[PDB]
């Protein structure tokens, strides 16, 4: 229903967790889909072609 | 080094010769590097579903069953070296990791994924008479990698080795008619499975 | 059906036990038939053995355990998005897991005829079957003891 | 005791003797590239070794 | 004693290796649509200016006025499934009951 | 290159306590009660056909004095035939001298 | 860190194995199970900025 009061739904979640329970921050960033926490693996394997 | 470079070790003559070359060497190869093509592979999944332009009722169930679309894809993996299976799922993910992106968005149903590597002896739980799998379960047992297909979809390894991992290999290992289509797995269709509960209720 | 079109074999994590050609070459008179050159790829092979990439195996105890965790109803791994469609279920794990692992290899290639003069700087090169540089190559120490034969 | 007339051979005709030609070109393709930004055709230089496995 | 020579090291004597591969790239193509890896064939001439075939003809010429032999070492791998049929880890006979009455 | 490895099946007793807690039947144990017809005990030690690769020296042999650029090799099985579970097989051989005419 | 306003949040250097991103999804452009699915893949080093 927090989802039938806004059509008058499915939005519910775009909210990417911000900080953990103990309230430690996840330094998410803007855009909310990328925490400025970079990791070797990903980059290499997952993202940067040849650069 | 340089200067040295010039100077010469001088093995002599008035009689040539040779040597005994022994040698030590080590390496760190990740079972799934791309360089050894334990990285890529081809196969085609469903990518579209509809019915010619008018949505429902008489064929509301049957309409869904009237237009399918297929396309060939080269999907890859995250280099590393993994457990027998691990590897599998990775593809059996990245295979999905394709669907997701295109299937949802084009009426394709998870139902019709159409390409799922996996080990298991679907048919073991068979029975002659029902001509089905009496325990309502493809009895969850590892037997040896295997690739299950839907219609039209297939899998080509030509450009990869994982094949040799899937312990499945061409019998004339030196050409290329090597791709696997619904069509080839003749007779090897899953049995279907049976309904437990119903069988039970009506047990009296 | 395919029992003919192909064949059932075992699981190779090495997935492709490959060989590799060793070739230092400003030392050995170059075996027969190779032409001399200085095109990294050819390089006259001095000796060859296969990859230090072999496979070990162990017994996955996590055999049944999982049968009792998704049966107790709990979280889903990106691996088992279909905990019910018998078909789409993260395939059973095998009794035996296999692991690509490389060991180091010490090998003797034989004895070879070598030029009678070596430049203080020999260059060595390990070539891969499709004759090229393999960079998963760690450290590779070759040593070789000349010795006599023949006479003029 | 081991003395020899051990002879490993094959095609690749014995680096032969008695006279051969020596081709002295100047517009052979690699030469240009590597040596004659220099100057013209009054002088230049040229590889005489006709093997293509060589700069 | 006219001797035109140069680099291309004297087709040398006294012992060399002989590489006997089977998955060298051209070989496949031209000779092994044939069959598998139990047998196949391979050019031994390692010169790239040759189609296996043509090569085939030419000869490695071990010489004489003294014959000889070689030391053949060898590498080989296989994937045998403990229960293949070819090794008869597949069939077997035995007899069971098949009928009962009075 | 087909040898055997062995390990200790920990799944030793576990099963004694699953069909004793009463649950589903595998096509393997259709007779969870007829002492006789019960999916035989599993052994303490399991064994697994596994092939390794093998590097071997066969000795030294006399060879013709002329080889055709294309030697053909063949691995024969005891009942002398083609074995197709044969993966990759690289043989190399260094001629060497002996005797004299 | 403690003694100078630094937050555990901003540790900034943490070796670790794991395929952060595996639990991804295209659309959310996030990790649907609210968890960097706890799996060992291969050592990896995660960084913050500057560190
Ligand atoms: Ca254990």
């Amino acid at each position: 229903d927090t989802t039938t009061e806004t059509t008058t739904k499915k939005e519910l979640k775009i909210q990417p967790l911000e900080k953990d329970s103990k309230s430690r921050s996840y330094n998410v960033l803007e855009d909310k889909i990328n925490t400025a926490y970079r990791s070797w693996y990903l980059s290499y394997n997952y993202g940067n072609p040849e650069k | 080094p340089t200067e040295a470079s010039t100077q010469t070790i001088n093995f002599d003559e008035r009689s040539r010769w040779g040597g005994q070359l022994k040698t030590i060497m080590h390496t760190n190869m990740p079972n799934v590097n791309e360089y050894m093509f334990s990285n890529k592979f081809k196969a085609r999944v469903m990518v579209s579903r509809k019915a010619p332009e008018g949505v429902t009722v008489n064929d509301t169930y049957d309409h869904k069953e009237d237009i399918l679309k297929y396309e060939w894809f080269e999907f890859i993996l995250p280099e590393g070296n993994f457990s027998a299976t691990m590897t599998i799922d990775l593809m059996n993910n990245a295979i999905i990791d394709n669907y997701l992106e295109i299937g949802r968005q084009n009426g394709v149903l998870e139902s019709d994924i159409g390409v799922k590597f996996d080990t298991r002896n679907f048919r073991l739980g068979w029975d002659p008479e029902t001509k089905l799998i009496m325990p309502g379960v493809y009895t969850y047992e590892a037997f040896h990698p295997d690739i299950v297909l839907l219609p039209g979809c297939g899998v080509d390894f030509t450009e990869s080795r994982l094949s040799n991992l899937l312990g499945i290999r061409k019998r004339h290992p030196f050409q290329e008619g090597f791709k696997i289509m619904y069509e080839d797995l003749e007779g090897g269709n899953i049995p279907a499975l049976l309904d437990v509960t119903a069988y039970e209720e009506s047990k009296k | 059906g395919i029992r003919s079109w192909t064949l059932l074999t075992t699981s190779d994590v090495t997935c492709g036990a490959e060989q590799v050609y060793w070739s230092l070459p400003d030392m050995m008179q170059d075996p027969v038939t190779f032409r001399s050159t200085r095109q990294v790829n050819n390089y006259p092979v001095v000796g060859a053995e296969l990859m230090p990439v072999f496979s070990k195996s162990f017994y996955n105890e996590q055999a049944v355990y999982s049968q009792q965790l998704r049966q107790a109803t709990s979280l889903t791994h990106v691996f088992n998005r279909f905990p019910e469609n018998q078909i789409l279920i993260r395939p059973p794990a095998p009794t035996i897991t296999t692991v690509s692992e490389n060991v180091p290899a010490l090998t003797d290639h034989g004895t070879l005829p070598l030029r009678s003069s070596i430049r203080g700087v020999q260059r060595v090169t390990v070539t891969d079957a499709r004759r090229r540089t393999c960079p998963y190559v760690y450290k590779a120490l070759g040593i070789v003891a000349p010795r006599v034969l023949s006479s003029r | 005791p081991t003395e020899g007339r051990n002879s490993i051979r094959y095609s690749e005709l014995s680096p032969l003797y008695d006279t051969t030609k020596l081709y002295l070109v100047d517009n052979k393709s690699a030469d240009i590239a590597s040596l004659n930004y220099q100057n013209d055709h009054s002088n230049f230089l040229t590889t005489v070794v006709q093997n293509n496995d060589f700069t | 004693r006219n001797s035109i020579r140069y680099s291309e090291l004297s087709p040398l004597y006294d012992t060399t290796k002989l590489y006997l591969v089977d998955n060298k790239s051209a070989d496949i193509a031209s000779l092994n649509y044939q069959n598998d890896h139990s047998n196949f064939l391979t050019t031994v001439v390692q010169n790239n200016d040759f189609t296996p075939t043509e090569a085939s003809t030419q000869t490695i010429n071990f010489d004489e006025r003294s014959r000889w032999g070689g030391q053949l070492k060898t590498i080989m791998h296989t994937n045998m499934p403990n229960v293949n049929e070819y090794m008869f880890s597949n069939k077997f006979k035995a007899r069971v009951m098949v009928s009962r009455k009075a």
